[PDB]
DNA sequence: CCCCGGGGCCCCCCCGGC
DNA sequence: TTTTTTCGGGGGGGCCCCGGGG
């Protein structure tokens, strides 16, 4: 623990305030006025991995406090045990108990709570409704059926959308700003379309491509950079090989295939993935096309996830989109 | 005295008679034992596999591998339940079935191997190159039927601990195995004898226990009648001898085991009627075979090649069979109530005869 | 000392003690060896195909990041031989987690980078189950300051979301005949391997991207020369046969036997094939390399038998009966 | 700002029988009760926020008034229940001598009891009938089944029904006034149709919407509120392309964050609750969703197995 | 139920069945006249199949129904029974009963009776219903076959859904603990393969006999690997191969001799038991494993009891060696 | 041995001064200077909270050059504590930057030496 | 110096969906 | 017209033994 400049970049650029927030300004401009108006209600943060609900919480949190906010809300996770034991003594006695600091109100937050026992999920619903007066609950889930009904019934649901592409981009900006670093329009379009909304990945996917340059201070990251240190296949590589196996014989395809993947080690995961993206385009004037891409590409998928013979796979993979677009005639 | 199978049994890579290439093979691994890597013997059943380890053991260490005791190590479960192991072992090596428990293998992986790799034989086991046995070897039979969590398990322990100790782990198929640990050990591939080999190994038996033969055309036809198990053929070899008074001859019946003979009258009757009152009596006979220590899978495989043999069945019939049989030996790979899949084959080799 | 390694198996004996002597994981080699001057080594997620580098890879990264004495104070190695339930990761893995670094000495400060951080290498993390998994999210997270995580994996799909998020994912490549040729060959001339020209490439073909298996087999041919004793060259052939594929003679019989079409014939043919021992994986690769790659076939015969090669394949893989399923796969292409 | 203020459904929680809404019948009779006395024990079942807990509370407190405090024994999933809490407090309570009015009595409550365990229960049993001219017992239950039947015959079962909309309207609207709320018609049905009959999240929803943007119309409720995602999930299994049924899983599933967990499972759910396809369809539907979830489960969980679940199920529907 | 299996035949056992609604009538009628409200005698009868003949909770009902309406006529007793209801869980053989009916998956059925019913009436016992199921699939007479479909294909249809919900089991109860398919589970193993096969019983509903089969395999088992582990030091083999291979000739090289030559051959077999570590009660567990026409009971109940007498006597009379020295 | 040198009268004052809050928190913080020793700790339920502030009179010796933070855990703490007898002396023994606390005991009378070293908690 | 109260482990027994 | 497998959590019974009082 020397500075910050020894900590990775998902941890580096963790969102101080709640105006360094950005994706969710419905979520974030309510919980401010909530804040402003002081009508905070039970909060039930609801969105997939890296989308700002930690971050967003704790900056709620030190918004309403000072700094001292870690002695001033009872934060518990999945690393900690949070049994029936635990939320009828330690929760209860928090909740039911003044400020030993200041004096104001009590929060808990209970993070990843989709991890919880239903039996303490049951117990938390009168300790929630009794000590309202005083005390307020945050619930912050990914998985929505792993969270009792009550439960659900009892917080106000607020939904974290995936990262929109705007918010993406201004992020990459400020981190290429501090940083000192260059990136091309294509890397960046590369990056946020790998992205899938996680900013997380972003920020992994920017250091590793800092660390690929020789020197980071002129060179920029191309998007070859991006693809070198992600390993993953490219968009003319991806149509190339759908080229091949729509339109010529089984030997081209299967000769151009081994080729593209052997240039880079390409993975078969990856390839398959990005074709079913092209595909998804393609206006199909059979259902059944499409339905027998989808399920023996499915198939395929399960397949591989077992390991298996990734020859006969990527066979399978051409033989497939071939007897599937056979039905288009 | 003991039995025939076992009492002719060769103790040295120098005794064995078939597979010269295998023998050679052997031979030269144990040429250079000290830098000896993980084996993994595979095999159909009843070719030697374990007598060949025995050899190359005894080739690399001395006689006394065969000098074996049978010790009981304990084991206790999370849960606080109590296991017994039984452990062969000898001066210079360990046999262990991890398998007997079932699910708790991955105890044994993680308690005894790692204690036995842990700890450096001092001995002074004087070896062929003058410098004293230093690695330890561990046999681990039945490896085919180990959990996927054991394997993973002994995955690093392989690694770790090579220095320290050696491992031969005898399988008879493959496929269950996983590839992490397939690619740590040096595969080893057994023929199953000829039938001219295994005659002349029932001929030498023949003439230590002088045994009256009216022609050598027995042997031939207990060799056809074995499909490769020698260990089946001496066995049967000295059924056929005990009751036939030692007198073989030419007309001697082959005798079957009676497992095999309920499952063909199985084929027979589900071939004759196909009916659910059939179906019913197939549970019944399926139940009656699996209640002896008669495993799930067995069945299916003798069922399925005996369908097959039928000669009132055309190729469609026999494809579909083929078919069903490949899917449920999945099926019961993948479940823990053999009975279900056994009457579920059943009922579809029923469905398409009909 | 030395002979402590010089009498160790091949694959022990020339693994990788640097990060330099890594041969074809360079897009990812370079990240962690220039995270020895940035100091900001991210959380990461080895994954990738079997021995391929990765152990190897995260063992040579310790040993320069820390070094010879400070190492065993700075790394938490958990694999799968150890108890990893959801008590040993809150308990154990945390409390690991929450100390302070080990003091380096003045002789670690001056000879190695010695980084702020400890390091938890949890291998074969595959196998630990979604509960524990959940469990070290935010351990990961509040404690990045003093410890950093490595999660080695073969299949990537059974780490949780969460924690792929979390941790920066490193991707191994398979290890051909085209990118690690130069390490089999610098093996075979450090052992005194004397073999003919394409041994180390059909060696390595045959591997099918598994380094280990390539090392084993060439230990294995040096050992039969060395015992047979006439000063001659490896051969291909030896390599084969030490490698269980199955003579061509045999495929193009089976080839035959399939054309046939008759039922009969090619039970009996596989009964007698299957008391050789060929291990039925092997047999469906070479036929589907013998299919795919031939010009007498249409392209419907093609479009089947990948599928029917597919579905074989992946019925094997889940520990089936092999006679069964190769009586099948062949009855289904003479029928085709 | 630390000082926060009583949220609605707390700050208007009924504190009289007569201001609870919906189970007209139920209400009356348990009025009547309160006005005579002679209170039987009784299990009071009924799904989430619709006010089981505030009648039993409203119904105590007037039957009892100033013994509130010394008549009342109130035990929830948050307090220990054990066998030796059941053997030692509640028969103390029950034994226990209180001098009440001519018809009055004790109390009992058991809030959630369905998270007891059959022990308990059972040694809840006896007290009940030796002491039942001091004491009477009252459980609010979500399941109903979890409670033994020996105990449900010593006991008068009050099934409450699902609030309809004309009831969660006028608390809204009495709320609204009480509050002085600018709403518009069109913003109310929103609120209504998201609540889905649990007063509880109309108010939450009504306030939220109120303390974000102010005016209560469609526009913003919905804004805050997103539709229920099982009634999407219906809509995309009952599409008759599989272009269309790929089309509403992608651009309003999938993109919304929703996981691939919840999505099986709800389809699941639905596809269990689909009265209008034939029971046929419906369970081959459901063994292609249970394969499917079987796969996500194991880690494979992507918008390929989800659209070749649907591909299946369209298939199947052909 | 097996708790209180020790009160098996150590008392009197005393049957009180439900009431029928003739004596109970009096009762409700008094009590009526009593408080002052209006039952009609054509109500009691129904009222009291609302409550399974709950006396006491027939008592409750009118008390509750009384505070407010103080007639109870025809015009609402629909209403009464319909909210005061008695949901009782069913016991294995009736839910057996009940799901292998094919009034319930008709299409007029199918509404009465939804698929979430049937799908709660499997969780009534999840741990016996597949098993009564998987048992009773097989002897109902079916009335919801297809056009052209036969009973041995439904029924085979059904076993492949069996073995499916098998191995959905299998993967629920594991490592994993995925407690979340167990509502699939029940399509699997109970709903489905029933759904295919429903109709009328063409018999009674038999209990599930793979509790016994499995405990039989699981004794032999442990018979077959304490034989095993006694002949490890003389034979090369696993207890699998020790069953298929070795049992046939061993019983040649055993018992054979007591048939056809008799106590002169106690000598021979006490000799090849010694050669391999061979006791007395793992000759009987040896003789015990053979099926089919191989079956050594009439067998051995036959053998002359002087041989036997002899062979155990000399067998006692004589020092044996041990294969494992329990210390 | 350098920064923090400090022995008690006796290792029983220590051992009193511990198992006075030790059943109250888990985790402990000492903030030794040169004026003491202060230690503040929070419970698990954020409802009491325990301040010890032990004076340089209060040992034999104490030498502290620059403030040092140590953060301990109490459990660990009063197991290595319960390592003495009544009649020894206890000295705290820190180094620069720590990364883990000394608890030497020494009996002058019977000679006897003890030595245990605590990781300190980030 | 000896007895009693009450904290703390140890062992076992049963659930697990909406 | 009768009766099985596994982790994890929770509950409930049983001691054990330190501490404190007499
Ligand atoms: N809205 C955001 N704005 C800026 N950075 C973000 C944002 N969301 C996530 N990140 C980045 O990703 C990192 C993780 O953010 P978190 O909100 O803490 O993750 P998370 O949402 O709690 O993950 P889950 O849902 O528990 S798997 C932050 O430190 C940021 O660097
Ligand atoms: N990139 C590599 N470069 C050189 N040798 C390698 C390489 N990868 C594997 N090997 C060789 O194979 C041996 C084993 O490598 P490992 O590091 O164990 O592979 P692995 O990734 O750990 O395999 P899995 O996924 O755990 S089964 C090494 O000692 C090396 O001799
Ligand atoms: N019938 C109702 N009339 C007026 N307000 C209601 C009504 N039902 C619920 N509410 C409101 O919602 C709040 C909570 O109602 P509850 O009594 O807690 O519902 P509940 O049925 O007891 O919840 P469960 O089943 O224990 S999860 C009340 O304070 C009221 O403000
Ligand atoms: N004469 C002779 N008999 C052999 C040879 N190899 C194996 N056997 C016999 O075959 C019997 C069974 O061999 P075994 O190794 O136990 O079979 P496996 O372990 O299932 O492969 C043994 O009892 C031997 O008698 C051999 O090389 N020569
Ligand atoms: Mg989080
Ligand atoms: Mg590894
Ligand atoms: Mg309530």
């Amino acid at each position: 623990k020397r500075s910050k400049e020894n900590l990775p970049w998902v941890e580096k650029y963790r969102p101080e305030t709640l105006d360094e927030v950005y994706g969710q300004n419905e979520v974030i401009t309510t919980v401010r006025k909530f804040v402003d108006e002081g009508k905070l209600p039970h909060l039930l943060f609801y969105g997939p991995p890296g989308t700002g609900k930690t971050s967003t919480i704790v900056a709620l949190a030190r918004e309403i406090y000072g700094k001292n906010y870690s002695n001033m809300v009872l934060e518990l996770n999945a690393s900690d045990d949070r049994g029936i034991d635990v939320v009828r003594n330690q929760i209860k006695d928090f909740a039911s108990t003044r400020q030993i600091f200041s004096k104001g109100f009590k929060l808990i937050i209970l993070d990843e709570a989709d991890a919880m026992t239903n039996a303490a999920q049951n117990a938390l619903r009168r300790v929630i409704e009794r000590y309202t007066k005083n005390t307020r609950f945050c619930v912050l889930a990914n998985y929505a059926h792993k969270l009792t009904p009550a439960l659900l019934s009892r917080c106000t649901r607020f939904r974290f959308q995936p990262l929109p592409q705007e918010a993406i981009e201004r992020r990459i900006a400020n981190v290429l700003v501090h940083e000192k670093l260059k990136l091309s329009p294509n890397a960046e379009k590369a990056l946020i379309e790998l992205s899938n909304g996680d900013m997380r990945r972003v920020l992994n996917v920017l250091q590793s491509c800092k660390a690929t340059l020789d020197n980071p201070d002129e060179d920029e990251i191309s998007d070859d950079v991006i693809y070198e240190c992600c390993g993953a296949p490219r968009p003319s590589d991806l149509k190339a090989v759908l080229k091949s196996i729509l339109e010529d014989d089984w030997g081209t395809a299967h000769y151009t295939l081994n080729k593209v993947r052997s240039a880079k080690g390409l993975a078969l995961i990856d390839l398959i993935e990005g074709i079913v993206k092209i595909l998804e385009d393609y206006e199909l004037q059979n259902e059944e096309t499409r339905v027998h891409l989808l399920t023996k590409l499915a198939d395929i998928e399960y397949s591989i996830s077992k390991g298996g013979n990734d020859q006969i796979q990527g066979s399978a993979v051409i033989g497939a989109i071939k007897a599937s677009f056979e039905n288009e005639t | 005295m003991s039995l025939w199978v076992d009492k002719y049994r060769p103790k040295s890579l120098n005794a064995l008679s078939h597979n010269e290439e295998l023998t050679n093979f052997l031979k030269s691994l144990s040429d250079q034992p000290r830098d000896l890597p993980h084996l993994l013997l595979y095999g159909p059943n009843g070719t030697g596999k374990k007598t060949r380890c025995m050899a190359l053991l005894e080739s690399i260490f001395g006689p006394g591998v065969y000098r074996l005791k049978i010790d009981v190590r304990q084991f206790v479960t999370a849960s606080n339940r109590k296991l017994e192991l039984n452990v062969v072992s000898s001066p210079y090596h360990l046999e262990i079935t991890p398998s007997d428990m079932g699910n708790n293998d991955r105890i044994v992986i993680q308690e005894l191997l790692k204690e036995v790799a842990q700890m450096e034989q001092v001995d002074f086991q004087d070896s062929k190159d003058g410098l004293a046995h230093r690695y330890k070897c561990v046999i681990i039979n039945e490896a085919n039927s180990l959990t996927k969590d054991a394997q993973a398990a002994l995955r690093r322990t392989m690694e770790k601990y090579s220095k320290n100790i050696r491992l031969i782990m005898v399988c008879d198929s493959m496929s269950p195995i996983i590839a992490p640990i397939k690619s740590r050990c040096l595969l080893i591939r057994c023929p199953a004898p000829s039938d001219s080999e295994i005659s002349t190994i029932l001929s030498d038996v023949v003439t230590n226990e002088r045994i009256q033969l009216e022609t050598k055309d027995i042997l031939k036809r207990i060799a056809q009648a074995s499909n490769g198990n020698l260990r089946v053929s001496l066995l049967m070899l000295e059924s056929m001898a005990l009751n036939n008074e030692l007198a073989l001859k030419s007309s001697s019946p082959i005798i079957k085991p009676d497992w095999i003979i309920v499952i063909h009258k199985l084929t027979r009757k589900i071939v004759k009627e196909r009916s659910v009152n059939s179906l019913i009596e197939c549970r019944a006979v399926l139940y009656d075979l699996l209640a002896h220590c008669i495993p799930a899978n067995i069945i299916l495989k003798e069922l399925t090649f005996s369908l097959l043999d039928v000669e009132t069945l055309n190729t469609t019939n026999k494809s579909s069979i083929i078919e069903y049989s490949s899917v449920f030996d999945e099926r019961l790979s993948l479940g823990n109530k053999a009975i279900f899949h056994l009457e579920g084959f059943i009922a579809k080799v029923m469905c398409c005869l009909d | 000392a030395e002979q402590s390694l010089a009498q160790q198996p091949w694959v022990e004996k020339y693994r990788p003690k640097n990060l330099d002597e890594v041969t074809a994981q360079d897009h990812a080699v370079t990240v962690l060896k220039k995270t020895l001057k940035s100091a900001n080594l991210p959380h990461m997620l080895f994954y990738g195909p079997p021995g391929t580098g990765k152990t190897s890879t995260i063992l040579a990264l310790t040993k320069e990041l820390y070094g010879p004495d400070l190492m065993k104070s700075r790394i938490l190695e958990l694999n799968a031989s150890d108890e990893r339930g959801i008590s040993i990761v809150r308990e154990k893995v945390k409390n690991f987690a929450r100390l302070t670094v080990s003091k380096p000495s003045k002789h670690d400060l001056e000879n190695y980078p010695c980084p702020p951080y400890k390091i938890i290498i949890l291998d074969e993390a595959d196998s630990m189950t979604a509960d524990a998994q959940s469990a070290l999210r935010r351990t990961m997270e509040t404690y990045s300051g003093v410890t950093r995580f490595c999660l080695i994996c073969n299949y990537v799909t059974r780490i949780i979301d969460p924690l792929a998020s979390r941790c920066s994912k490193f991707r191994f490549k398979a290890l051909d005949a085209s990118n690690a040729i130069d390490r089999l060959r610098f093996i075979s001339e450090q052992e005194n391997v004397k073999c003919d020209d394409g041994v180390l490439e059909r060696i390595l073909d045959i591997s099918a991207g598994d380094l280990r298996r390539g090392i084993t087999l060439l230990q294995s041919a040096s050992k039969g020369a060395q015992y047979l004793g006439d000063g001659k060259n490896i051969t291909s052939t030896q390599v084969e046969e030490l490698a269980g594929v199955v003579p061509h003679d045999i495929l193009i019989e089976i080839v035959e036997k399939v054309k046939s079409g008759d039922f009969d014939e090619i039970k009996k043919y596989v009964n007698t094939f299957m008391k050789s021992g060929w291990s039925a994986a092997s047999v469906v690769n070479q036929l589907h390399e013998y299919y795919i790659t031939n010009d007498n076939f249409d392209t419907n015969f093609k479009n089947q038998i990948s599928w029917l090669l597919f579905t074989t394949d992946s019925r094997l893989n889940n520990g089936t009966n092999e006679h069964i399923q190769l009586l099948n796969l062949l009855v289904k292409i003479s029928q085709l | 700002t630390l000082s926060l203020q009583l949220p609605w459904v707390e700050k208007y929680r009924p504190q009289v029988l007569s201001d609870i809404v919906g189970n007209k019948e139920t209400i009356d009779r348990l009025q009547q009760i309160a006005k005579d006395g002679n209170m039987p024990h009784m299990i009071i079942s009924g799904m989430p926020g619709i006010g089981k807990t505030t009648s039993v509370h409203c119904l105590a407190h007037e039957l009892l008034g100033r013994s509130y405090a010394d008549g009342v024994l109130e035990l929830n999933a948050s307090d220990d229940r054990g066998i030796d809490v059941v053997r030692n407090q509640i028969k103390h309570f029950a034994q226990k001598k209180l001098h009440l009015p001519p018809g009055k009595h004790k109390i009992v409550i058991l809030d959630e009891a369905d998270s007891m365990t059959a022990g308990a229960q059972q040694a809840l049993r006896r007290t009940m009938e030796l002491y039942s001219n001091s004491t009477r017992f009252a459980f609010a239950c979500n399941q109903s089944n979890k409670i033994i039947e020996p105990l449900q015959s010593r006991c008068a079962i009050l099934r409450y029904s699902k609030l309809s909309d004309e009831d969660v309207l006028k608390r809204l609207l009495q709320i609204i006034k009480l509050e002085d709320v600018k709403y518009t018609n069109d913003g109310l049905e929103a609120i209504i149709f998201t609540a889905e009959g649990d007063m509880r999240q109309a108010i939450n929803n009504l306030q939220s919407t109120v303390a974000g943007h102010g005016l209560v119309n469609a526009d913003n409720v919905f804004k805050i509120v997103d539709s229920p995602h099982p009634l999407i999930v219906k809509k995309m299994l009952l599409a008759s392309n599989l272009e269309d049924s790929i089309q509403i899983l992608r651009t309003d599933l999938w993109k919304k964050g929703y996981s691939s967990i919840d999505i099986v499972t709800t389809s699941f759910r639905v596809t269990k609750n689909l009265a209008q396809v034939k029971e046929s369809v419906r369970l081959e539907m459901i063994k292609e969703i249970g394969l499917t979830h079987m796969r996500i489960l194991e880690g494979v969980g992507t918008y390929l197995q989800l659209a070749s679940m649907l591909a299946k199920i369209h298939k199947l529907n052909n | 139920l097996p708790k209180m299996r020790p009160f098996d035949r150590v008392c009197l056992d005393i049957q009180f069945r439900r009431p029928d609604a003739n004596s109970i009538k009096s009762r409700l009628m008094t009590i009526a006249i009593r408080e002052k409200f209006k039952l009609d005698p054509n109500v009691i009868d129904r009222l009291i199949q609302t409550t399974r003949g709950d006396i006491r909770q027939v008592i409750n009902l009118l008390s509750t129904i009384s505070t407010t309406t103080k007639t109870i006529n025809h015009e609402n007793i629909n209403e009464i029974s319909k909210a005061w209801e008695k949901n009782i869980a069913l016991k294995p053989f009736d839910i057996a009963h009940k799901m292998l009916d094919g009034q319930i998956y008709s299409d007029i059925g199918s509404r009465n009776f939804t698929l979430n019913d049937k799908i709660a009436l499997y969780f009534d016992d999840f741990d016996f219903t597949p098993l009564m199921i998987q048992e009773n699939y097989l002897s109902t007479r079916p009335s919801v076959l297809k056009p052209g479909q036969s009973h041995l294909e439904a029924v085979a249809e059904a076993a492949n859904c069996i073995s499916l919900g098998d191995i959905v089991e299998k993967k629920i109860r594991s490592s994993e603990q995925l407690w979340s398919l167990l509502p699939l589970h029940a399509v699997l193993s109970s709903v489905y393969p029933a759904s295919k096969v429903a109709g009328h019983m063409a018999g009674r509903i038999n209990f599930t006999a793979w509790l016994g089969q499995n405990s039989k395999s699981a004794k032999y088992y442990r018979l077959l690997q304490e034989i095993h582990y006694h002949t490890r030091l003389g034979t090369s083999t696993d207890k699998i191969g020790l069953r298929l291979d070795y049992l046939p000739t061993f019983r040649k090289r055993l018992l054979d001799p007591f048939l056809k030559q008799g106590a002169d051959a106690i000598s021979s077999v006490i000799e090849v038991m010694d050669d391999y570590y061979l006791t007395k009660e793992d000759w009987d567990s040896i003789m015990e494993f053979f099926v089919g026409p191989d079956v050594t009971t009439a067998i051995i109940k036959k053998i002359p009891a002087t041989v036997k007498s002899g062979f155990t006597r000399k067998y006692n009379s004589m020092t044996h060696p041990v294969a494992i020295y329990r210390t | 041995a350098s920064m923090l040198e400090a022995k008690f009268e006796e290792a029983s004052l220590f051992k009193r001064i511990i198992d006075g809050f030790k059943d109250c928190v888990q985790l402990v913080n000492f903030q030794c200077k040169e004026d003491g020793i202060i230690a503040q700790a929070v419970d698990d339920s954020r409802v009491l909270l325990v301040s010890l502030e032990i004076g340089v009179e209060a040992f034999q010796e104490y030498r502290c050059d620059h403030p040092v933070t140590l953060g301990m855990d109490l459990t660990s703490l009063s197991k290595i504590l319960r390592c003495g007898n009544n009649t020894d002396t206890l000295t705290l023994i820190a180094d620069n930057t720590p990364d883990s606390i000394i608890l030497l005991f020494e009996d002058t009378k019977k000679d006897r030496i003890a030595e245990y070293s605590l990781k300190l908690m980030d």
